[PDB]
Order: structure tokens, then sequence, then C-alpha cells
């Protein structure tokens, strides 16, 4: 191979691998913040569906 | 937390309906026919406010309209009503079916002297509409502010940048 070909191929490899490394560090930080705060789409552990609640007039009024 | 707000004992004074349960059961159908409007105003206020402290005055109107019901029996038809609730009062389950002739005499005397029609089977169990002037409770559960939901997903789904990014895997 030419030194041009190997050199610029190496630079393509370095760009791909550095972008993957920055995204892995961001993935760690995103998982840390989402487990800490719970306001993202991940770690959304379920609560009770409020579509199950009966809203009719009941037998006794104080409810 | 805060102090609960109880009304005074003067706000709870009213002329009580001091009759027994067989007196009430004997007069029950005519009570539902004649004392309809303040009873249904009170029970509408009672299921809407979900607080008896917001329902005292209408309740007093119930205790005002029951007594005027009984006086209007006591003036005109005390004998068939007494003879009917005594027979209702004999039974341990207080059956209407044991007392049909005293019921017929009480209904005859009431329809002649007062014009009240006894409600048919099905009528007192109807769901009726009530026209009140008190406002609708906007927060009857006294609920505070609800938390804002998490932000939803939006945007078209692009492929994963450089695939899985798992250690050496390129896809
Ligand atoms: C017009 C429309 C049609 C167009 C058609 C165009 C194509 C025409 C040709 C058609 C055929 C195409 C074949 C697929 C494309 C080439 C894939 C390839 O070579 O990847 C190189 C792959 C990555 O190297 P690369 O230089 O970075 O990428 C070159 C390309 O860009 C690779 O491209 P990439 O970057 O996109 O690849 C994605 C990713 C690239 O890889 C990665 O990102 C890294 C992770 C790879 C896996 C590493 C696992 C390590 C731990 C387990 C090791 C197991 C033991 C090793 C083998 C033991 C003996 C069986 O692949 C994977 O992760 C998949 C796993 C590897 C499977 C490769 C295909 C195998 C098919 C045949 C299987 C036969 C047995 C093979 C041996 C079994 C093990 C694979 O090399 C290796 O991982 C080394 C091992 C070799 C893999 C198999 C090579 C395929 C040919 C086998 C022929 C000989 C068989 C002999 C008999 C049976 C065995 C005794």
């Amino acid at each position: 191979d030419a030194p041009e070909k190997n050199y610029e191929r190496t630079m393509a490899i370095l760009q791909i691998e550095s972008e993957k490394a920055e995204l892995r560090l961001k993935e760690l930080e995103v998982r840390r913040l989402m487990r800490a705060k719970g306001d993202g789409p991940w770690f959304q552990y379920p609560t009770i569906d409020k579509a199950l609640i009966d809203h009719s007039p009941k037998a006794t009024p104080d409810n | 937390p805060g102090i609960v707000e109880l009304p005074s004992l003067e706000d709870l004074k009213v002329q009580e309906v001091k009759v027994s349960s067989s007196v009430l059961k004997a007069a029950a159908h005519h009570y539902g026919a004649q004392c309809d409007k303040p009873n249904k105003e009170f029970m509408l206020c009672r299921w809407e406010e979900k607080d008896p402290r917001r329902c005292l005055e209408e309740g007093k109107l119930v205790n005002q309209c029951a007594l005027e019901f009984f006086r209007q029996i006591k003036r005109h038809c005390a004998e068939p009503f007494t003879e009917y609730w005594t027979c209702i009062d004999y039974s341990g389950l207080q059956l209407f079916r044991r007392c049909r002739k005293e019921q017929a005499q009480f209904d005859k005397c009431v329809l002649d002297k007062l014009g009240w029609v006894r409600p048919d089977l099905g009528e007192l169990s109807k769901v009726t509409k009530v026209k009140t002037d008190r406002p609708l409770p906007e927060n009857p559960y006294h609920s505070r502010a609800r938390p804002e939901p998490n932000p939803e997903v939006e945007g078209d789904l692009k492929p994963a940048r450089h695939g899985s990014r798992l250690f050496f895997w390129t896809m």
C-alpha cells in the first residue's frame, strides 16, 4: 500500500474509534444521570395505571 | 399539619325527627314523593362536596321538610297512620306485605284529605335531576398540583452510530 493510503486509512480508523469512545463516555454519563434522577425514558419502573380507578358515584358519599 | 375546622354546637342544633324506624318506614313512600326536592338537593350537595361541614344547611332543610311532612299527617290522618305503623312495628323484619289493609286505609285517607299519590314500583329508585344555585366544587378532593410527565419520544429513528459500539464489534 501507499503511505498516502495507509495514512488516510489510519485517520479514518482514528475518527471512527474516537467517536465511539466519546459516545461510550456519554452513554455512561447518561445512564448515571437517568438512574439518579428518573426523568429520562430509561429506568422507568412502573406505577399504578390511573385508568383502573372507578370514578362513579359510590354507595357512600365521603370518598 | 393544619387544624381541622369543626363547626360549632350551635350550627348542629336542629329540631330532630324523634320518631321510630317503623314510623319512618310506614311513611317512607309518601316521604319520598312529597319531600323530594330538599332531600335530593341535600344528597346532591353531599355527593358533590364530599364534606358534611359543607352540607349542614341543606341538611337542616331536610330536617325542616320532614317535620312539615309529619305535621301534615298528624293534623289530618293520625288514626290510619298510627294504626298502620303499629302493624308495621309488630314485625321483626317490618314487612310491608303483612300490613296491606292498614296501608290501603292510610293511602285512602291520605289521597282523600291530602291528594298524595303513593309512588309506584320503580319510581323512588329513579335518578333525578336537581337544579341548585350553589356552585360546582372545582377541587372536591382538595388535590394539589400534579407532577409534570416525563418528556415523550419524538424524532425519526436514525441508525445506531457505528453499530453496537461493544468493545470491537463494528455492527
Ligand atoms: C450486490 C448485492 C450483494 C453484494 C455482496 C457483497 C459481498 C460478496 C461476498 C459474499 C460473502 C461476504 C462475507 C461477509 C463479509 C466479510 C466478513 C468478514 O470477513 O469479516 C471480517 C472480520 C472482521 O475483520 P475486518 O478486517 O475488521 O472487517 C473486514 C470487513 O470490513 C467486514 O465487514 P464489516 O466490518 O461490515 O463486518 C461486520 C462485523 C465485523 O466484525 C467485527 O466487527 C468484529 C467481531 C468479529 C467476531 C469476533 C469474535 C471473536 C471471538 C470468537 C472467535 C471464534 C473463533 C474463530 C474461528 C474459528 C474457526 C471456525 O462482523 C461481525 O461482527 C460478524 C462476525 C464475523 C462473521 C464474518 C462472516 C462469516 C461468514 C462465514 C462464516 C464461516 C466461519 C467463519 C469463522 C467463525 C468465526 C467468525 O474478521 C474477523 O472477525 C476475523 C475472523 C474471520 C471471520 C470470517 C471471515 C469470512 C469468510 C470465511 C471464509 C472461510 C471459511 C472456512 C471454513 C469455515 C471455518 C473453519
